[PDB]
């Protein structure tokens, strides 16, 4: 019975790997919407996205200031990471010209 | 499990005796070595603790004494231009 | 493999960071980065006294740097004065930049005195033993 | 360290031959029971942060080590004088000085070995006010420092 | 003595070294050992603790 | 999948497959494609939750490689096709939000 | 045993005495030598006991070459204590030197050979401030089977006649009176601080570390309150 | 990080050259930078507080801070 345990075992490899795609629907109707939704809702994670500043203090500005839900950062937060194509000439007349909400 | 299959399996020949009397005595030798491997894992632990705090918490520490050094500049900075204020209303008095 | 190690030492924890205004100049820096200001000057609290020009026009050195030439952007950013929009996103980080500077000058007041009997063994109090 | 644990553990030795005072007495007194209570008369793993259990952890198996195993060797050690003092008297082997002596020279030992060590525990518990340990650690330091006239950490 | 050339064994080079300030305070650091030997008369003569023979006669 | 989430690309689920089954088995861009199934857990049946996972995945490009302010947003077209290759910051992006667009639940 | 328990209560009182005279005498404040005071120290085989575990400031030039190493233990570590030979006055040729013999501290036994050393010795003048003792209890703890072997530098206990031969200065006699250990004066002066030597937790101080005034009060072993426990001891067996 | 140490220096020399800086940026500060030519150097500034605690403890105190600027007005004239 050892060489069919074994070959068992070699075919679910084969199948695990060559049927991944049907074995992963098959198990994706296995569970209602409900259960679906709550699983995906533990395993949702910031992932390191708009990882902005998070007030402690209870005295702080920026605190009231992100409660706002009319508050603009003063640059998107994918746009952090990306190098500028304007010159330094328009980046310092935008940023003079720029007025601030509220 | 089954005498006769283990006594002649390695290669027809008997060291059965030998093979039982080894486990009594190999039951303790092992005790130091496995206690000084403890106190070895524990120090290499320790050590990569450091190096994970070194390496994050380093730099931060450097940023504080400078913002300290600069904190201590600015009080003086603050007795020099009240100083600076009561010359210029002194305006050689003072001197 | 498997056990090989025969042991893991789970016990030692991450080393605690007891430094004294930690927190704030964390604090301070993650507020300073949400600005969005070219100027490293600004991470130190005390900017605007080391490096009053930063306010006024830029001019952080009398022309004794070596960034290279005015080719691209990313060059004087020292030589560059802070902008509206910078300013006002600086001074939205004005009271964790005022907690901060409160801790540093509570510190530099702190002085060694003769009360302290435990000072040459100040590290099993600073939690240095694992 | 190597260098900071054998230092505090001679200077410990020092502090513990040359003698205790009183006002010595009664600050190690208050540690002593602050420690018994929130290390040795607690479970650790039942604080609310993560930094209170590995740190009361750490002094728990520093007590461990430095109070309950010594305090165990030199009890075996005080039942193993008299295990073969009763062995030579009685020309056969006994077995009755195992458990009681042992169990004398641990009661004789391990108040001992608390006293030498007490800063030692006290110390490790400083993870800070804002931790509810670190706050009732303050405490009892604070209480110390009124009794003995001095600052400590 | 200073055979073949001064430049290869400079013996007297180094005696007048070690009998002068920076020497005697070098050997006062205690990171430099003891000079070894004495030039008595034109001769080369090495002590007793240097641990070596003494130099051929230059036939 | 060194930068995604799971140990095995099985417990990944029917997002995974739908990731390999979009580029070729010799394409790299499959485990960018994995990363949008990560992005986008409890973020695609929620409105604002997949523009959240889309600049998730902006985000995620221009970590990865350099790229210029509005070199994303000029993309002309975002379709993908099996030969594409995770080479510049716009290819990240694609495979990323094509990997967002096939996460169900 | 009652006889010798007595011996060893009278032994811890008068202990007790000497602890408290020396700490009268190191209470002062520390006496000035530089110029010319330096190069003739007012210390003598006679005037000793004027001087005696008393705080000078002395200016002179340390010879870490021919520095002896007596064997101390210090906080569980068996090391050596560092003395010089310490020179005040010498012509110009350095044939002709006088001095006296100064006590750095404890050296741990690693970096006891000048090659095992990370640094040069630094051997111009420097000022040391230094508690003028008469160097007993180092004098007295070779014990029975133990013997120096100098014309090399082993030692086993600190011989003052032996050492000042080591040294070579010419005023032998003041050479021999005593010895002044390295003292920080800013240290609390009880005998009860059970710190010794200037150091903390970490010994993020560098060797040779330096005597507190507490470790120039201790005699190792032999202070009032171990002699009171083994004259308990001694009385317990007895009885 | 195997960091020895070293106490603070005070030597004469350095900490000399540590408060010519540590004036020069007083007297530049004090005035916003407005001065023609700016010679201060604010790094050094760091290092006076590490290495001259004797004169750092000076221009703490306010009496020594005012003897300090009087005699640096009377030498500006
Ligand atoms: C009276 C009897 C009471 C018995 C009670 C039960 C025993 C409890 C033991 C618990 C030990 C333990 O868990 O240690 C973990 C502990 C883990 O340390 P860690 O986690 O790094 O933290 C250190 C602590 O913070 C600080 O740790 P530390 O620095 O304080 O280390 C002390 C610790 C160090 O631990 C040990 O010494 C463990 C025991 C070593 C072996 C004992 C003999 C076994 C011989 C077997 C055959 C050998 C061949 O020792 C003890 O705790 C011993 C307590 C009992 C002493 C009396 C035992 C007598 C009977 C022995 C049988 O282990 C060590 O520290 C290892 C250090 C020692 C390594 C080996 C040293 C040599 C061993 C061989 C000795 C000679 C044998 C052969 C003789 C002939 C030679 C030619």
């Amino acid at each position: 019975v050892y060489c069919t345990v074994l070959a068992y075992y070699g075919w679910w490899l084969y199948d695990r790997y060559y049927l991944f795609g049907k074995n992963a629907t098959q198990d994706i109707r296995k569970d209602t919407t409900e259960v679906w939704e709550k699983r995906a809702a533990l395993n949702k994670r910031n992932w390191g996205y708009n990882a902005h500043y998070k007030p402690e203090l209870e005295r702080s500005m920026k605190k009231v200031l992100y409660a706002d839900p009319n508050y603009k950062f003063p640059i998107e937060w994918p746009e952090r990471y990306m190098a500028e194509t304007k010159t330094l000439e328009q980046v310092m007349d935008e940023e003079e010209n720029w007025e601030y909400y509220k | 499990r089954n005498r006769y299959w283990w006594y002649r399996s390695l290669y027809d020949d008997y060291v059965a005796r030998e093979a039982k009397l080894a486990f009594g005595i190999a039951a303790f030798i092992w005790l130091p070595h496995y206690y000084w491997g403890i106190h070895l894992n524990r120090a290499f632990e320790v050590n990569f603790s450091h190096r994970n705090y070194a390496h994050e918490w380093g730099p931060r520490r450097n940023r504080l004494a400078h913002s300290l050094e600069f904190e201590q500049f600015d009080m003086i900075l603050e007795n020099w231009q009240d100083l600076e204020d009561e010359y210029a209303q002194r305006g050689d008095g003072m001197l | 493999a498997l056990f090989f190690m025969a042991n893991t030492a789970i016990s030692v924890p991450s080393v605690l960071d007891t430094s004294p205004c930690m927190k704030q100049m964390l604090a301070y820096e993650d507020c300073v980065l949400d600005a969005n200001v070219p100027q490293q000057e600004v991470i130190h609290p005390q900017w605007p006294t080391i490096w009053p020009r930063l306010l006024t026009d830029g001019k952080l050195l009398e022309f004794d740097k070596v960034p290279f030439h005015p080719e691209n952007i990313y060059n004087y950013t020292y030589m560059r004065p802070l902008t509206k929009k910078n300013k006002q996103y600086l001074y939205e980080c004005e009271e964790e930049r005022f907690v901060f500077k409160a801790c540093l000058r509570k510190v530099i007041s702190l002085k060694k005195t003769d009360k302290h009997t435990s000072w040459d063994t100040a590290e099993v109090a600073n939690l240095q033993l694992t | 360290s190597c260098t900071t644990r054998r230092f505090i553990d001679e200077k410990e030795k020092l502090e513990y031959s040359r003698g205790y005072n009183q006002q010595e007495l009664e600050a190690s007194k208050l540690r002593k029971d602050f420690v018994k209570k929130y290390i040795v008369d607690f479970d650790t793993t039942l604080y609310k942060t993560q930094v209170e259990r590995d740190w009361a952890y750490i002094a728990k198996r520093e007590y461990r080590y430095e109070v309950q195993l010594k305090s165990i060797g030199y009890g075996g050690a005080l039942a193993n004088a008299v295990l073969l003092w009763r062995i030579y008297a009685n020309k056969k082997m006994v077995f009755w000085p195992i458990p009681i002596v042992g169990a004398l020279g641990y009661l004789y030992f391990q108040p001992v070995f608390f006293q030498k060590s007490n800063k030692r525990f006290f110390d490790m518990c400083n993870v800070g006010e804002e931790y509810y340990l670190g706050r009732e650690r303050n405490k009892i330091l604070r209480e110390c420092n009124k009794i003995l006239n001095v600052e400590d950490f | 003595l200073d055979y073949p050339d001064t430049d290869d064994t400079d013996d007297t080079e180094t005696f007048k070294d070690y009998k002068s300030f920076t020497g005697r305070r070098m050997v006062d650091t205690g990171i430099v050992d003891p000079l070894w030997y004495d030039i008595r008369e034109g001769k080369k003569v090495y002590y007793d603790w240097a641990g070596v023979n003494q130099p051929m006669e230059d036939i | 999948m060194a930068q995604t989430a799971h140990q095995n690309r099985y417990q990944g689920g029917l997002c995974y497959a739908q990731c390999n089954e979009l580029f070729s088995f010799w394409n790299p861009s499959i485990q960018q494609c994995w990363k949008g199934c990560d992005f986008g857990v409890g973020r695609v049946n929620d409105p604002e939750g997949r523009i959240e996972a889309q600049q998730m995945c902006k985000r995620w490009a221009a970590e990865l490689y350099w790229t210029y302010k509005g070199e994303l947003d000029t993309i002309k077209d975002l379709r993908v096709h099996a030969d594409m290759y995770p080479t510049t910051p716009q290819n990240v992006y694609r495979a990323c939000l094509a990997g967002v667009r096939r996460q169900k639940f | 045993t009652l006889l010798y328990g007595a011996n060893q209560s009278s032994k811890a009182r008068e202990n007790k005495v000497a602890t408290e005279t020396r700490k009268e005498r190191m209470a002062k404040p520390t006496i000035q030598l530089t110029g010319a005071d330096s190069q003739n120290p007012p210390f003598t085989e006679k005037n000793i006991n004027d001087w005696l575990y008393k705080t000078v400031s002395i200016t002179g030039r340390p010879i870490h070459g021919k520095g002896m190493m007596i064997p101390a233990k210090s906080y569980g570590l068996h090391g050596f204590e560092y003395l010089v030979p310490f020179v005040t006055k010498e012509n110009e040729d350095g044939s002709v030197q006088e001095g006296l013999i100064l006590n750095l501290g404890f050296i741990p036994r690693e970096y006891a050979p000048i090659w095992a050393r990370a640094r040069v010795e630094n051997v111009e003048e420097q000022t040391f401030t230094c508690v003028v003792t008469d160097g007993k209890h180092l004098s007295e703890q070779g014990g029975l089977f133990a013997s120096n072997k100098p014309c090399e530098n082993q030692w086993e206990y600190a011989d003052l006649d032996q050492l000042a031969k080591h040294t070579g200065f010419v005023n032998q006699e003041q050479v021999r009176s005593c010895i002044l250990e390295h003292v920080n004066t800013e240290t609390p002066n009880d005998e009860r601080d059970c710190r010794h030597i200037d150091i903390c937790s970490d010994y993020k101080e560098d060797y040779p570390y330096k005597f507190t005034r507490s470790g120039v009060l201790q005699q190792p072993g032999q202070m009032y309150w171990d002699l009171n426990k083994s004259a308990s001891y001694y009385s317990l067996l007895g009885l | 990080m195997e960091v020895k140490y070293r106490g603070p220096s005070d030597d004469k020399l350095e900490c000399e050259f540590l408060e010519n800086n540590l004036l020069s940026c007083l007297r530049e500060k004090s005035v916003q930078d407005n001065v023609a030519k700016m010679t201060c150097r604010p790094e050094f500034l760091v290092w006076f507080f590490l290495e001259c605690p004797t004169k750092a403890a000076v221009y703490h105190d306010p009496k020594g801070l005012r003897n300090i600027f009087i005699q640096d007005k009377i030498k500006q004239k």
